[PDB]
């Protein structure tokens, strides 16, 4: 019954530090090394170093050498990790990891935490710039849409008609961008005859910036 | 002959062998001290990484 | 990342998968972990065959020389993952184990230019919807109008649809001085090996 429970979601500024929790719990927490794993989303698992809960000496890796500090708490049996100087690619989720009982070894992690995610600021609270995706001439049934570009942060609730048009809506999911904003795209299918008298409006809501916005898709010319 | 100087501070309340629950006061000791000990051995440890 | 893992591997429902694990040098004991998305990694086989309590005996590990390698038969809907191999500090890249069909199926790509009220401004943003594909696997590649564009480009990882199908979008920055220079463009989604291409013009009315 070996719980590992880490700290809640942390944002920081790039240069200013984290320091992240992870209190363990059903086993003797002085007699095991703790480990810290990160992985960056999308990639894959990376080892950032292990503490000695007894003594307290540490083994951070070589590329983390002089910016990671691990401390430990034997009285609550919480074990530490902080981050000084964050830099763009340090957003990861954040597991500390433990040896297997048996084989008198390390280097068997079957005890994980759940994780902690860091963020990189870069971007703050902005505005979304919603541009229509005018239909081309399916027959028929042509496609249209709206394009929500340039918002920060997460997330924007996109419907069409406002609520009345549900089919066929396909909003898809947001892709991040280098300066933190984020942007997505929302396309419904209609029929092309219904083009001139009926009215096709994308209701695009961004609650971290109190923006509420609706663009009409008009047929492009010709 | 140019030799190396190490910085000591001195505790009297230690807590050695991991033992939590029982400290000692080492009494002091009263004159001035001085051994001369043959270092004979290392306890080293690798950092490791993705080197 | 000196062990090497291939970046993806297929199977179908029932038959077995292997998961080779390639390592320069290094000459003992070797250790594979399978996470899904959201949740931390799971060790499966530790010490190359030994297998902790309580996972399936369908997991099973092997090494010979410098190649270790997992086998896993009779793959289920959840046994898809990814799978790390680990020795000693390092891991490998990963490999994301696929146990889809796949249904018939080629990706729907609906591709839309910069509004007019977007020109207005000095931006340009290139809308490349990919719908109901299957499986989740999509390179998507941009030319101007024919030569390879990667730079300014936003590519949507898979994800999954309610038909239980996958779904992506890609995007491409560009300035309305080069929005209005060349003559064509191209999103080119590249699917279980054939492209699916959408034409672009900048010759509005
Ligand atoms: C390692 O070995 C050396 C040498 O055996 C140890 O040095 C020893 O140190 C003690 C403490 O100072 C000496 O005892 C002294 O005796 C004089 C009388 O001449 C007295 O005035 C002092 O108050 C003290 O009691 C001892 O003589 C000396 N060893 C020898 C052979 O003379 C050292 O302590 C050992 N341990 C370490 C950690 O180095």
């Amino acid at each position: 019954q070996v719980q590992l429970v880490q700290s809640g979601a942390e944002v920081k500024k790039p240069g200013a530090s984290v320091k992240v929790s992870c209190k363990a719990s059903g086993y003797t927490f002085t007699g095991y090394y703790m480990h810290w794993v990160r992985q960056a989303p999308g990639q894959g698992l990376e080892w950032m170093g292990w503490i000695n809960p007894n003594s307290g000496g540490t083994n951070y890796a070589q590329k983390f050498q002089g910016r990671v500090t691990m401390t430990r708490d034997t009285s609550i049996s919480t074990a530490y990790m902080e981050l000084s100087r964050l830099r763009s690619d340090d957003t990861a989720v954040y597991y500390c990891a433990r040896r297997m009982r048996s084989q008198d070894r390390e280097w068997d992690f079957q005890h994980w935490g759940q994780g902690t995610l860091v963020t990189v600021s870069s971007a703050s609270t902005k505005g979304p710039s919603v541009f229509p995706l005018a239909p081309s001439s399916s027959g028929g049934t042509a496609a249209l849409g709206c394009l929500v570009k340039d918002y920060f942060p997460e997330p924007v609730t996109v419907s069409w008609n406002s609520g009345a048009l549900t089919s066929g809506v396909h909003t898809f999911p947001a892709v991040l961008q280098s300066s933190g904003l984020y942007s997505l795209s929302s396309v419904v299918t209609v029929p092309s005859s219904s083009l001139g008298t009926q009215t096709y409006i994308c209701n695009v809501n961004h609650k971290p910036s109190n923006t509420k916005v609706d663009k009409k898709v008009e047929p492009k010319s010709c | 002959n140019d030799s190396i100087t190490l910085p000591c501070r001195i505790k009297q309340i230690i807590n050695m062998w991991q033992r939590i629950g029982q400290a000692m006061y080492a009494p002091p000791i009263q004159g001035v001290i001085r051994c001369v000990s043959n270092i004979t051995g290392l306890i080293l440890t690798r950092d490791g990484g993705s080197t | 990342s000196a062990l090497t893992q291939p970046a993806s591997v297929s199977g179908s429902p029932g038959q077995s998968i292997t998961i080779s694990c390639t390592g320069t040098s290094s000459d003992n004991y070797v250790s594979w972990y399978q996470q899904h998305p959201g949740k931390a990694p799971k060790l499966m086989i530790y010490e190359v065959s030994n297998r902790p309590s309580g996972v399936s005996n369908r997991f099973s590990g092997s090494k010979s020389g410098n190649t270790a390698s997992l086998t896993i038969s009779g793959l289920q809907a959840e046994e898809d993952a990814d799978y790390y191999c680990s020795s000693y500090e390092f891991f490998g890249g990963g490999t994301k184990v696929f146990v889809l069909g796949q249904p018939k199926a080629a990706p729907s790509v609906t591709l839309f230019p910069p509004s007019s009220e977007e020109l207005q401004a000095n931006k340009a943003t290139l809308v490349c919807l990919i719908s109901d594909f299957y499986p989740g696997a999509v390179t998507v590649a941009w030319k101007a109008d024919s030569s390879p564009v990667k730079a300014g480009v936003e590519t949507t990882t898979p994800s999954k649809q309610s038909n239980n199908k996958y779904a992506a979008s890609s995007y491409l920055s560009l300035t309305p001085e080069q929005w209005k220079s060349h003559k064509s463009y191209s999103c080119q989604v590249t699917h279980e090996g054939s492209t699916v291409e959408k034409t672009v013009a900048p010759t509005e009315c």
